C-alpha cells in the first residue's frame, strides 16, 4: 500500500536471510559431533572397545 | 580387533572434517549477506550527494 | 589405519604353518602344548627327487 520506506523492508528481508544462515551454521555444528556418536549403544563405541 | 577399532575411529574423524567444511560455507553465506546489505545502503546515498 | 589392519590380519593368518615343498617328514620335534618361536625347528621336509 506504499506506507513505509523501502529501506525498512530491505532490512527486514536481509534479517530473515541472515537468521536462516545462522540456523544453517547451528545445524551443521550439530551434524558434526554426531559422526562420533553414530553407534547407538555406549558399550559398542570404538573408544570403549579398544 | 584393536586395529579395526582404530580404523573406525579414523573414518569418523575424517567425516567430521568434511562436515566442518559445510559449516564454514554457511559462515561465508552470512558474511556475504552482510556485505550485500552494506553495499545496497551506499548506492542510495550517492544521488543525494550529487 | 588400513595398513595397520592388514598387518594385523597377516599376523593372524600366519597362525597356520605351511610347508613350501612336496616332500616327506623326517625329524619331527614339535609336540602339542609346546611354546615355539620364529627360530625353533619344528620338523623337516625332504623331497624324493633331485
Amino acid at each position: 500500500a506504499n506506507l513505509i520506506g523501502r529501506e525498512e523492508l530491505q532490512h527486514a528481508r536481509d534479517a530473515v536471510t541472515s537468521a536462516q544462515a545462522q540456523l544453517d551454521v547451528a545445524i551443521q555444528q550439530y551434524n558434526a559431533n554426531q559422526a562420533m556418536i553414530l553407534g547407538t549403544k555406549l558399550e559398542d563405541q570404538p573408544a570403549v572397545q579398544q | 580387533e584393536k586395529a579395526k577399532t582404530a580404523l573406525a575411529s579414523s573414518v569418523r574423524q575424517t567425516h567430521q572434517l568434511m562436515i566442518n567444511s559445510k559449516q564454514l560455507q554457511a559462515n561465508i553465506e552470512v558474511q556475504k549477506i552482510a556485505l550485500a546489505k552494506a553495499q545496497s545502503d551506499y548506492n542510495r546515498r550517492v544521488p543525494l550527494g550529487n | 589405519a588400513a595398513t595397520e589392519v592388514r598387518n594385523a590380519w597377516l599376523a593372524l593368518e600366519r597362525t597356520r604353518i605351511i610347508s613350501p615343498m612336496t616332500g616327506y617328514v623326517s625329524r619331527r620335534a614339535v609336540q602339542p602344548g609346546a611354546q615355539i618361536s620364529p627360530t625353533t625347528p619344528l620338523m623337516a621336509v625332504v623331497p624324493a627327487t633331485n
